[PDB]
C-alpha cells in the first residue's frame, strides 16, 4: 500500500528500472487525442476560424500530453509492479496468515421455483 | 514529509541529536533507547 | 480523380473507420492465446496446419 | 500590457506639452465640431462625435454596419421627432453612452502610448446633461434613469483621471435659428423647450466639473471661430492640483490595462437588471447574432479571416 | 503592480514550499504564516470596503488558527517531546491539531468565512488563491494520518457535506456557489484519511484543476448568475459549452473526470466494512450537484437577457491554463484509472 | 456455409477463446481478493512493507558528548 | 504539573477572550498579542527545564512571527478606521 | 411589452415552391436524401438483411440438437434399459452426511 | 390524487425540506464577526464534553 | 467491430459542408446497422467472448440490434424540426444523438456490473441536454431535474452496493466468471443490498411508485415527437435486471413478492388514467408504463418463461412504442397543441396514414403473432405457475388495452376537422418512411423471432 | 456523551422501564441543548429574557421526543412476545416523531416526519447486528 | 475588409512559431531516443 523502501527525488526510481516500458500503447493514443482535443479548444475559446483547420500551434498541445503521458505510464508500470511484489513477498515470508483450501463437494440448499 | 530532501541537509530536528558545542540533553540516556528501537517499522504502526 | 477528392473528403471515412474497427479488434485475438491447441472441448492435434483456432 | 518592466512604460517620454482637452456643450446645434477642428495646432489627434455608427467604424473593417444589425431599431431619425409607445428614447441614449465610452477608451490608450493632445467631442461627462433635459418633458420613464445612474456609478469610477482641459460653449437662446439655417432636414423641428433644457441643466452641471480641479474655460460666439485665441488659452492656462496628477507606476499603468482591451471596459456596461426599454427579448436576438455572424466582417476571428486577408494558415 | 505582485506570488509558492518539504514542528507553522503576510495584499488590490473587510475577517479567524495549531505543537513539547512530524502522540493534541486545520480548510464548523471572503475578492486571480491555499493544511493532513481520532474528523467530514449541500441553494452570488462547493469537496477530503491515506491527493488534484478551470472561463466578468446569463447571445456560444463540461464535472456525473474521486472515496471506505458512511455521502453529493443544475439553466437555455448594447470586438483575456486543464477536467476516466498509482 | 467464411468466427473461436479471458479473470479476481486478506493483515500488524507509518530516525548523534 | 496548570488556564482564558466580543476590534488584537505571550512562556519552560540548548533559538524566531502577524493584521485595522469612522465589529456590509 | 421579442415565425411550404419534396431548402439534394439513401437502407438492410434475421445463421444449435437427440433416442433404446432420462449429472457422488 | 399528488409527494417533501433548512444556514447570522467567533466557543465545549476524546 | 465506427461518426458531421449534413448522417449509419444484423446474431452453446472486456459480447441481447436500426430513426424523424436552427447547432445536435447510441452500444456489450454501470450513468448527460434544450414547451426544466432527481437517488445506492459484493465475493467484472456465486442467506444487513440493486432500475423500469419520471419527460418532450425514441431506449435501458435477479441474489426472492405486488396496481391504475387524458403524448407515455411493468412482474418470478416473454417484450416495446410516437409527432408538426380533442379526422385529409395507425395502435393488443403477443402471452403463462389468481387481474389488463389503442383510433375517426385550415399537404416521403421503417422489422418478425425472445431458446 | 449512549445498549438486555425512560432522556436533552446552542448564537433579542425562551421551546420538545420514544419502546416490550425486531421499535419512532408538529399548531409536519423517525430510527436497532457500523478503523 | 483600423494580429511571428515547431521536434527526438535506451535497458537486465 503505503510507500516504505521507496524515496522521493525523480519520480521513476532508476533502481527498479527492469520492466518494459509502454511501445504504441492505445493508452498513450488516448491521451494523444486528449491532447489533440486541448488543441481544437484552444481556438473556441479565444476566437480563431476553424478547430480543425487553423493555426498549428497543436503540434505542442499533441507532444506535451504524450510526453507527460509517457512518464505518468512509467510511473503506473513501475507501482503496480512493486505493490504487487510487496504483496507476493508477504505470502512468501509468513506463510501461515495465507491458508489453502482444496477439493470439497460441500451440500448446499436447492432453491424452488 | 510529503517531498522527502534528498540530497540536502535542514533537519536538526530530534532531540539528543549534534550538540552547539558539546551541551547534553536532559533525557539524551533515555531516547538512546528509544530512536534504537524504533528505528525499523516494526513498531512504529503497532507500538507495542 | 481531382472533383471526387472534395466533394468525398467525409464520404470514405465511415467505411474505412470499419475496416479499422474490423482490423483492432481481430488482432486482440494474439492476446489471448492461451490454451489454444490446450483444453479438451474441440482440441485436436494438427498436423497440416499451425494453430487451427484463432 | 503585461510585461513592462523593460523599455516600455507609463509617463516615459509622456505627459509632457500632451493633455485631453475635451470640446464639449453644444446646447443642441452642431458647433462643437467648428472648434474642435480650429484646435488643430496643438492637438494632434481629432476625434469625431460618436453617433449610431461609430462602433463598427472602429474595431470593425472601414464601412459601418446595416441599421438592422448594428443597433437592433436604433436610429438618430426616431430621436429626431420623439413618440411614445415601444419607441428608441433611452435605448439609443444607452448605446450613445457605449460609443463614447468606447472612444474615451480608445483616446486614453492613444494618450498613454505616443503622448499626444487629443481632442474629444462631447465626453462621458456630458452625457447626463443630454439626457436629463429629455427627461424633464414627457419622454423617458423614471426608473430608466436610476438604469443609467447604476452604469455611471461604476463605469466613470474605473477611469481615475476625468479631463485636463474642459470648453464651455454658452449660446444664445436663438440657437434654434442656427440649427434651422445649417443644412440638415432631420436635426431641423426639434423642440425649443428641449434645447432650453438642456441649457438649463448644464449650467448646474458646468459646476462640479470646474469644482473637480479640472481646468474649465468659458466661451462665447463671438469668442468662437478663432484659431489664435483658443490656442494661446490653452498653452498660458497650466493645470494645478488636479486628479490628472497621479502616480505614473501604479495609477497610470492600472489605468491603461483597463482600456487595453475594449471588451473588458465594456463588461461593467452590460447591466443584470432587466428592463423593458434596453431589448430584452432573445429570440430576434438570436437571429440577429447569427446575422452578424453572417456578415463578412470579422465574424470569424480578432484579426485574420476568410475571404479578408489570411497570408498563412499557421 | 510591477514585480513586486510577482514576487508576493512566489513567496506564496515558496511559502508552501516549507510545508510540504519539512521535517521540523516550528518549520510548518512558519510556512502557514508565510501565506498570512502574503495572501492579504492580494486580497486588497484595488481599494474596496469589500475588500477591507474580507480580509479583517480572513485574518482574524487564520490568525487564531495557526495559535491553536502552535498549542498542538507545544503539547508534543510536554509529552514525548519529539520535535518531528509524524504522530500527536497525544489525545488531547490531536484535537487541537485536527480543528486548528479545520479553520484553515473549509471544514463544518469553521465554514461561516469561507463565502465572505470569497465575495471581497476582487478580481479572479485572488479567487484561485484560496483553493490553491487549501493544498498546505491538506499536506500536513497527511502526513499526521495515524493517532488522530476518528469521532473528530469524520463528524465534520459529514457534516461539511450536509451544511455545503444546503449552503449554496439560497445563493446566486457565483462567488458564493464556489464558496460552498469548496465546503462540499473538503467533506470527500478528510474522509479517505484514516481509510488508506492515499488518494486524498489525488482528491486534490481533481479539485485544485477543475476549480481553476472555472475562473479562468469567469475571465469574461460574471458575479451573479444574472450577470452571467448575458453570454449565450451576446457573448460566444461555444463558451457556454466548454463552461457546461466544467459545472457538470463538479457534481458526481460518471461521463466526466469530476467523478472519478466519487470513484475512489466510496470504494476504498466500502473495503473496511462501513456502508453506512459512503451512502450518507453520495445522497448528499446530489445536493451539491443541484447548484449546478439551476446554473447549467443560465447556459443551456435563451432566459432572456438580450441587452441592447453588442460587443464587436474580440474578447482578449489571460487564458494562461484555460485551454490544457479543462480537456484533462472534461475526460480523464476512460484516459487514466490507473492514475491512483501515479500519484500516490 | 458462404455466411460461415469471411462473416462467422466460428464454434472452435469462443470455446478456445472466452476461456483464454476467464484464465486471466480467475487471476484477476483470486489475486485481488489476496489483496485484500494482505491489507487486512498489514494495517494490523507491523509486520511487511504496506501502510507502514514513518519512524522517528535511523541515526542521529553517538559522538561522545559533555554529559554527567 | 504545577505551573503548567497556570499558564495552559492563561491560554483557554484568551482562548476565550478572541471570541467574546463587545464592538472593539482593537481588544481582539491585543488578545492575539496575549496568545503569542502565552505561548512564548509555555515553549520556554518546556525548552529550558529539559535542556535542549538546539530548541532554545526557536521561540525566539516564534517571536518574530509572534510581532508578523500582530501588526500586518494591525495595519488592516488602519483601513477599516479610512473607510468607517471608528472600528467596530457591527459595523459590517458583507453578507 | 419587451421591445425585442415580438417577432413570430410561421412557415409551412411542403407542396407551395417545391411541388414534389420531403424537405426544405434545395430540390436537387432533396430527391437525392429523401428518395435515394434513405431507400437504399430500406432495400438492403431489410431483404438482403432478412436473410440473416433467421435465414441460415445456425443459431444456437436449434437443429444441430435435432439430429443430435435423434441418434440418442435409437442408441439408449435398443441397448439401454432406461429411456435417456433417470439421473442427472452426479451418479454415485459424496453424500451428504 | 395517487399518480399527480400523492404518490409523487414523497419525494417533494424532501425538496421542501432541504428548501427549508438552506435557510437555516445561509440567511442565518446576518454580518457580525461576533456571531460567527461565539459558535466556535461551543463547538470546542462539544468536543471536550459531549463528543469526548479525553 | 462496433468500436471506431460511431466515433467515426463523429468527425463526418463536421467535415461535412452545409448544403449535405443530414444525406451523411443517416446513408453512413444504416450500412453500420447492417453489420451488427451481420455478425451479432452467431451464437455457440452459451455465451460467447468477442473481445477483452471493452465491450464484451451477447448472451440474451438482441436488443443491441434495435438501438442500431433506430441510430438513423431519430434522424428521419427530426427533420422538419430544426430546419430553421443555426447550421452549426445541427453538428452539435447529430453528435449527441450519435454520443447516445455510442454508450448505447457499449452497456449492451459489455457484460460487467461496474462498467456498464459508468455508462448507464453516461447516457443520463445527453438526454438532459436534449430534453432541456430545443423543448417546444414551457417548464421543461422540471422534466429536466426530476429526470436526475428520481433516477441518481436510486442509482448511487449501486456504488454501495456492487463495490460490496465484490469485496466480499471475488470480483463482478467479467459475470461469466461470476459462478462463485454463494446463496444469500436472507439476513438484516442483506435486505438493503438487495433493495440497492433493484431501486436503481425501479426508476427506469416504471412501477406504479416513483413512475412520474416517464409522462413528465414525454409532455415536455425534448423534441415534439422525434427524440422520445431515446426515451424509449432507456426504459429498455433498464435491462440490468436480467442480470442482478440472475446471477447476484437466486436465493432470497422474498423481498420481490411486494415488488410484483407493487407493479400489479401498476398495471390496472396506470391503464385507468390512460383513458380521459387530453395530451396525445402522455396517451402514449402512461401505456409505456403498463407495457414495461410487464417486464417487472416477470423477471422478479425469475421462472424460465417469463425470461422468454420479458426479452420479447423489451424488443416489442421498442418499435410499438417509438413508432406511436412518430404519429403523435406527425400531427403536432401541423397544429401545434397535442391536444386530442382538437386534432381529430383523419381519411378527409390524411388517407395512408390512417392505415399506419392501425398497423401501430392494435399492436398494443394481441395481434396475429407480431412480438407483443409472444411477448405477453408468455408472461401471463409464466405469472400462473406463480399463482392461480394472477389472469383476474391480468385480464383486467387485456380489456383496458383495447381501450388503448380504439380510443386513439375513434378520436381520430371521427371526420369533421373544422376550425383547422392547415394540414393541406398529406405527408411527405420521409414522413410516410418512419411509419414504414417501423412497423416492416415488426411485420419480418411475425415469422420467426427466434432470433429476439432468445436467452437460452 | 459517550457513556449514556453505551448504557443504553445495557438496560433493553434485561426488562427495566423506569431506569431506560430517564436514559433516554438525558440523551434528547443533552442533544436539545446543542442545537439550542446554536440558536442563542443567531442574534437574541432581550439577552436572558427571550434567550431562556428559545432554549425553553428547544430542549423542553427534545426531551420530550426521548420520553415518548422512551415510554413506548418500554411499552413495545411487554406487550407482544420477541423483543429483538425492528418493527417493535418502528412504532416507538413513530409515536416519538409524531411530537414534532405539536411543537408548532400544524399537524402536517409532524405527520410527514412521522414515517421519517419511524424509519430512521428503526435503522439503530437494525444495527446491533455486526453489518452496520458508522465509524471504522483497519 | 483588408483589416482596416490597424490589425493587432497578422501573425507573421516567426519568433513563437520556430519555437512552437521546434522543440515539440526536440520533445520527439528526447522521448524516442530514451525510449531505444530503455528498449536496451530492459533486454541487458532481464
Amino acid at each position: 500500500g503505503r510507500q516504505g523502501r521507496a524515496t522521493f527525488q525523480f519520480l521513476p526510481d532508476e533502481a527498479r528500472s527492469l520492466p518494459p516500458p509502454k511501445l504504441t500503447d492505445p493508452r498513450l493514443a488516448f491521451v494523444g487525442f486528449l491532447g489533440y482535443c486541448s488543441g481544437l479548444i484552444d481556438n473556441a475559446i479565444r476566437r480563431r476560424p476553424v478547430l480543425l483547420a487553423g493555426l498549428h500551434r497543436q503540434l505542442l498541445y499533441i507532444t506535451s500530453f504524450v510526453f507527460v503521458g509517457y512518464y505518468l505510464l512509467k510511473r503506473q508500470d513501475y507501482m503496480y509492479a512493486v505493490r504487487d511484489h510487496d504483496m507476493f513477498s508477504y505470502i512468501k515470508s509468513h506463510x501461515x496468515x495465507x491458508x489453502x483450501x482444496x477439493x470439497x463437494x460441500x451440500x448446499x440448499x436447492x432453491x424452488x421455483x | 514529509q510529503k517531498r522527502l530532501g534528498v540530497d540536502l541537509d535542514r533537519w536538526m530536528t530530534i532531540q539528543s541529536a549534534e550538540q552547539p558545542h558539546g551541551i547534553p540533553s536532559r533525557c539524551h540516556a533515555f531516547e538512546k533507547e528509544w530512536i534504537e528501537c524504533a528505528h525499523g517499522i516494526g513498531s512504529i504502526r503497532a507500538e507495542k | 480523380l481531382l472533383q471526387v477528392v472534395r466533394d468525398h473528403w467525409v464520404h470514405v471515412l465511415v467505411p474505412m473507420g470499419f475496416v479499422f474497427g474490423y482490423y483492432l479488434d481481430r488482432k486482440n485475438d494474439e492476446k489471448l492465446t492461451a490454451f489454444r491447441n490446450k483444453s479438451l472441448l474441440y482440441k485436436r492435434e494438427l498436423k497440416p496446419n499451425e494453430e487451427v483456432t484463432w | 500590457p503585461l510585461a513592462y518592466i523593460l523599455g516600455e512604460k507609463a509617463t516615459k517620454k509622456m505627459t509632457e506639452k500632451s493633455k485631453l482637452i475635451t470640446v464639449d456643450g453644444n446646447i443642441c446645434s452642431g458647433k462643437s465640431k467648428l472648434a474642435k477642428e480650429i484646435a488643430e495646432k496643438l492637438g494632434l489627434k481629432h476625434f469625431p462625435e460618436a453617433g449610431i455608427h461609430y462602433v463598427d467604424s472602429t474595431t470593425g473593417d472601414g464601412k459601418p454596419l446595416p441599421v438592422q444589425f448594428s443597433g437592433n431599431c436604433s436610429l438618430e431619425k426616431f430621436y429626431d421627432d420623439p413618440k411614445s409607445n415601444d419607441g428608441n428614447s433611452y435605448r439609443l441614449q444607452a448605446w450613445l453612452y457605449a460609443s463614447r465610452l468606447l472612444q474615451y477608451a480608445d483616446a486614453l490608450e492613444h494618450l498613454l502610448s505616443t503622448g499626444q493632445g487629443v481632442v474629444l467631442e462631447r465626453s462621458i461627462y456630458s452625457d447626463f446633461v443630454f439626457l436629463e433635459a429629455m427627461y424633464r418633458q414627457g419622454f423617458i420613464r423614471k426608473q430608466c434613469v436610476d438604469h443609467y445612474n447604476q452604469v455611471k456609478k461604476v463605469t466613470i469610477c474605473e477611469y481615475l483621471p476625468p479631463h485636463v482641459v474642459v470648453y464651455v460653449d454658452v449660446p444664445v437662446p436663438e440657437v434654434q435659428s442656427r440649427i434651422q439655417k445649417k443644412g440638415n432636414p432631420h436635426e431641423m423641428k426639434i423642440t425649443s423647450a428641449y434645447l432650453q433644457d438642456i441649457e438649463n441643466a448644464y449650467k448646474g452641471t458646468f459646476l462640479p466639473e470646474m469644482s473637480e480641479k479640472c481646468e474649465v474655460l468659458q466661451y462665447s460666439a463671438w469668442e468662437a471661430q478663432d484659431a489664435e485665441k483658443v490656442v494661446e488659452d490653452i498653452e498660458y492656462l497650466k493645470y494645478d492640483k488636479g486628479p490628472w496628477l497621479d502616480q505614473n507606476d501604479r495609477n497610470l499603468h492600472k489605468l491603461r490595462m483597463l482600456v487595453q482591451d475594449k471588451l473588458e471596459v465594456l463588461n461593467y456596461t452590460s447591466i443584470p437588471v432587466f428592463l423593458p426599454e434596453v431589448t430584452v427579448g432573445a429570440h430576434q436576438s438570436d437571429q440577429v447574432f447569427q446575422e452578424f455572424t453572417e456578415l463578412p466582417g470579422r465574424k470569424y476571428r480578432a484579426g485574420y479571416n476568410e475571404d479578408v486577408g489570411d497570408k498563412w494558415i499557421w | 503592480n510591477p514585480i513586486i505582485f510577482i514576487i508576493i506570488l512566489l513567496t506564496i509558492m515558496l511559502g508552501t514550499i516549507i510545508v510540504m518539504i519539512s521535517s521540523h514542528w516550528l518549520l510548518v507553522w512558519i510556512g502557514f504564516e508565510m501565506n498570512m503576510l502574503a495572501i492579504i495584499p492580494i486580497m486588497m488590490k484595488n481599494h474596496n470596503p469589500r475588500a477591507t473587510e474580507a480580509s479583517t475577517k480572513y485574518f482574524l479567524t487564520q490568525s487564531t488558527a495557526s495559535m491553536l495549531l502552535m498549542m498542538a505543537v507545544i503539547i508534543n513539547l510536554m509529552f514525548s517531546g519529539q520535535w518531528t512530524v509524524m504522530k500527536l502522540f497525544n489525545p488531547m493534541a490531536s484535537m487541537l491539531m485536527t480543528m486548528a486545520l479545520a479553520m484553515k480548510l473549509g471544514m463544518a464548523p469553521f465554514h461561516f468565512w469561507v463565502p465572505e471572503v470569497t465575495q471581497g475578492i476582487p478580481l479572479s486571480s485572488g479567487l484561485i488563491l484560496l483553493t490553491w491555499q487549501k493544498l498546505a493544511p491538506m499536506s500536513v493532513l497527511y502526513q499526521i494520518f495515524p493517532s488522530i481520532n476518528l469521532n473528530l474528523i469524520l463528524t465534520l467530514s459529514v457534516l461539511s457535506i450536509l451544511i455545503g449541500g444546503w449552503g449554496g441553494l439560497n445563493q446566486t452570488q457565483l462567488r458564493k456557489i464556489m464558496a460552498y462547493s469548496s465546503i462540499a469537496h473538503m467533506g470527500w477530503m478528510t474522509a479517505v484519511l484514516p481509510y488508506n491515506p492515499t488518494m486524498t491527493l489525488l482528491n486534490l488534484i481533481i479539485y485544485i484543476i477543475m476549480t481553476s478551470t472555472m475562473f479562468t472561463m469567469f475571465m469574461a466578468n460574471s458575479t451573479t448568475t444574472t450577470l452571467s446569463l448575458s453570454h449565450t447571445w451576446n457573448k460566444t456560444p461555444i463558451m457556454t459549452v466548454l463552461i457546461l463540461a466544467t459545472l457538470l464535472s463538479m457534481g458526481g456525473l460518471p461521463p466526466l473526470s469530476g467523478f472519478m474521486p466519487k470513484w475512489m472515496i466510496i470504494q476504498e471506505m466500502t473495503k473496511n466494512n462501513s456502508i453506512i458512511l459512503p451512502t450518507f455521502m453520495a445522497i448528499t453529493a446530489l445536493l451539491n450537484l443541484y447548484f449546478y443544475m439551476r446554473l447549467t439553466y443560465s447556459t443551456t437555455l435563451t432566459m432572456f437577457p438580450s441587452t441592447n448594447n453588442m460587443k464587436m470586438k474580440w474578447q482578449f483575456p489571460l487564458m494562461k491554463k484555460m485551454t490544457f486543464l479543462p480537456t484533462m477536467v472534461v475526460l480523464s476516466t476512460m484516459m487514466l484509472p490507473l492514475t491512483p498509482m501515479l500519484s500516490v | 456455409r458462404w455466411i460461415a467464411r469471411t462473416f462467422f468466427d466460428g464454434p472452435e473461436k469462443n470455446y478456445e477463446r472466452t476461456m483464454a479471458i476467464l484464465q486471466i479473470e480467475a487471476e484477476k479476481a483470486e489475486l485481488r481478493l489476496k489483496e485484500l486478506e494482505v491489507r487486512r493483515l498489514m494495517r494490523a500488524r507491523g509486520d511487511g512493507p504496506w501502510f507502514h507509518y514513518p519512524t522517528i530516525d535511523k541515526e542521529l548523534i553517538d559522538h561522545s558528548p559533555k554529559a554527567t | 504539573s504545577m505551573v503548567y496548570m497556570n499558564i495552559m488556564m492563561a491560554f483557554t482564558v484568551s482562548l476565550v477572550g478572541l471570541l467574546m466580543y463587545r464592538s472593539h476590534l482593537m481588544s481582539s488584537l491585543l488578545c492575539l498579542e496575549g496568545m503569542m505571550l502565552s505561548l512564548f512562556v509555555m515553549a520556554a519552560l518546556t525548552i529550558l527545564n529539559s535542556h535542549f540548548t538546539l530548541a532554545s533559538m526557536m521561540p525566539i524566531i516564534l517571536l518574530v512571527f509572534a510581532a508578523c502577524e500582530a501588526a500586518l493584521g494591525l495595519s488592516l485595522l488602519v483601513m477599516v478606521s479610512n473607510t468607517y469612522g471608528t472600528d467596530y465589529v457591527q459595523n459590517l456590509n458583507l453578507l | 411589452r419587451w421591445q425585442e421579442d415580438p417577432e413570430p415565425e410561421d412557415e409551412n411550404l411542403y407542396e407551395k415552391n417545391p411541388d414534389s419534396h420531403g424537405y426544405d431548402k434545395d430540390p436537387a439534394v432533396d430527391i437525392w436524401n429523401m428518395r435515394v439513401v434513405f431507400f437504399f437502407g430500406f432495400s438492403i438492410v431489410l431483404v438482403l438483411g432478412s436473410t440473416f434475421v433467421a435465414y441460415l445463421p445456425d443459431y444456437r444449435m436449434q437443429e444441430w440438437a435435432r439430429r443430435e437427440a435423434e441418434r440418442l433416442v435409437k442408441y439408449r433404446e435398443a441397448h439401454g434399459l432406461p429411456i435417456m432420462e433417470s439421473n442427472c449429472f452426479d451418479p454415485s457422488k459424496i453424500q451428504l452426511p | 390524487l395517487l399518480d399527480l399528488i400523492w404518490l409523487e409527494a414523497i419525494l417533494p417533501k424532501t425538496i421542501s425540506l432541504a428548501q427549508m433548512k438552506a435557510s437555516t444556514l445561509v440567511t442565518n447570522q446576518k454580518g457580525l464577526i461576533k456571531l460567527y467567533f461565539l459558535s466556535f466557543l461551543i463547538t470546542i465545549l462539544i468536543s471536550m464534553i459531549l463528543f469526548n476524546f479525553h | 467491430k462496433y468500436i471506431i465506427p460511431t466515433i467515426m461518426l463523429m468527425p463526418l458531421t463536421w467535415l461535412s459542408k452545409n448544403n449535405m449534413i443530414w444525406v451523411n448522417s443517416t446513408a453512413h449509419s444504416l450500412l453500420i446497422s447492417f453489420t451488427s444484423l451481420l455478425l451479432m446474431n452467431q451464437f455457440g452453446d452459451n455465451s460467447l467472448n468477442f473481445s477483452l472486456l471493452f465491450f464484451s459480447d451477447s448472451l440474451s441481447t438482441p436488443l443491441l440490434i434495435l438501438t442500431m436500426w433506430l441510430l438513423p430513426l431519430m434522424l428521419m424523424a427530426s427533420q422538419h424540426h430544426l430546419s430553421k436552427e443555426n447550421l452549426t447547432r445541427k453538428k452539435l445536435f447529430i453528435t449527441m444523438l450519435i454520443s447516445l447510441q455510442l454508450f448505447l452500444i457499449m452497456t449492451f456489450t459489455a457484460m460487467e456490473l461496474i462498467l456498464f454501470y459508468i455508462l448507464f450513468e453516461a447516457t443520463l448527460v445527453p438526454t438532459l441536454i436534449i430534453i432541456t434544450r430545443w423543448g417546444n414547451q414551457t417548464e421543461r426544466l422540471n422534466a429536466g431535474l426530476y429526470f436526475l432527481f428520481y433516477t441518481l437517488a436510486g442509482s448511487l445506492p449501486l456504488l454501495v452496493a456492487l463495490i460490496y459484493i465484490q469485496n466480499t465475493v471475488g470480483s463482478l467484472n467479467f459475470l461469466m466468471l461470476q459462478y462463485w456465486v454463494q446463496p444469500v442467506h436472507n439476513s438484516w444487513s442483506n435486505v438493503f443490498m438487495w433493495l440497492a440493486c433493484m431501486m436503481a432500475f425501479m426508476v427506469k423500469m416504471p412501477l406504479y411508485g416513483l413512475h412520474l419520471w416517464l409522462p413528465k419527460a414525454h409532455v415536455e418532450a425534448p423534441i415534439a415527437g422525434s427524440m422520445v425514441l431515446a426515451a424509449v431506449l432507456l426504459k429498455l435501458g433498464g435491462y440490468g435486471m436480467l442480470r442482478i435477479t440472475l446471477i447476484l441474489n437466486p436465493m432470497t426472492d422474498f423481498m420481490a413478492y411486494p415488488f410484483i405486488m407493487l407493479s400489479l396496481w401498476g398495471m390496472i391504475m396506470t391503464s385507468s388514467i390512460c383513458l380521459r387524458q387530453t395530451d396525445l403524448k402522455s396517451l402514449i407515455a402512461y401505456s409505456s408504463v403498463s407495457h414495461m411493468a410487464l417486464v417487472i412482474v416477470a423477471i422478479l418470478i425469475q421462472t424460465p418463461w417469463s425470461y422468454m416473454g420479458a426479452t420479447a417484450l423489451m424488443i416489442a416495446h421498442g418499435l410499438t412504442s417509438s413508432m406511436l410516437f412518430c404519429l403523435a409527432n406527425s400531427n403536432y408538426e401541423r397544429i401545434h397543441s397535442r391536444t386530442m380533442i382538437l386534432a381529430r379526422g383523419l381519411q378527409t385529409l390524411l388517407p395512408l396514414m390512417a392505415t399506419w395507425w392501425l398497423l401501430a395502435s392494435l399492436t398494443n393488443l394481441a395481434l396475429p403473432p407480431t412480438i407483443n403477443l409472444i411477448g405477453e402471452l408468455f408472461v401471463v403463462m409464466s405469472t400462473f405457475s406463480w399463482s392461480n389468481i394472477t389472469i383476474i387481474l391480468m385480464g383486467v389488463n387485456m380489456v383496458i388495452t383495447a381501450l388503448y389503442s380504439l380510443y386513439m383510433l375513434i378520436m381520430t375517426q371521427r371526420g369533421k376537422y373544422t376550425y383547422h385550415i392547415n394540414n393541406i399537404s398529406p405527408s411527405f416521403t420521409r414522413e410516410n418512411a418512419l411509419m414504414s421503417l417501423h412497423i416492416l422489422p415488426l411485420l419480418l418478425l411475425t415469422l420467426n423471432p427466434k432470433i429476439i425472445l432468445g436467452p437460452l431458446y | 456523551a459517550k457513556t449514556v449512549l453505551r448504557q443504553y445498549w445495557d438496560i433493553p438486555e434485561g426488562t427495566e422501564c423506569h431506569r431506560k425512560t430517564y436514559a433516554t432522556t438525558s440523551i434528547g436533552g443533552a442533544a436539545g441543548l446543542v442545537v439550542s446552542a446554536y440558536s442563542v448564537a443567531l442574534k437574541t433579542p432581550t439577552s436572558f429574557l427571550e434567550g431562556v425562551a428559545r432554549t425553553g421551546r428547544y430542549t423542553f420538545t427534545a426531551a420530550a421526543i426521548g420520553a415518548i420514544f422512551g415510554l413506548t419502546s418500554c411499552i413495545s416490550a411487554q406487550v407482544r412476545e420477541k423483543p429483538d425486531d425492528p418493527l417493535n421499535y418502528l412504532i416507538g419512532g413513530c409515536a416519538g416523531g409524531l411530537i414534532l408538529g405539536a411543537r408548532t399548531r400544524s399537524y402536517g409536519i409532524g405527520a410527514a416526519a412521522c414515517a421519517y423517525m419511524g424509519l430512521t430510527a428503526a435503522l439503530v436497532k437494525m444495527g446491533q447486528l455486526e453489518g452496520w457500523q458508522v465509524f471504522a478503523e483497519p | 475588409k483588408f483589416y482596416i483600423q490597424e490589425p493587432p494580429h497578422g501573425s507573421p511571428n516567426w519568433l513563437k512559431v520556430g519555437l512552437t515547431l521546434g522543440t515539440s521536434v526536440f520533445l520527439w527526438i528526447y522521448l524516442i531516443k530514451q525510449h531505444n535506451e530503455d528498449v536496451l535497458e530492459y533486454k541487458r537486465r532481464n
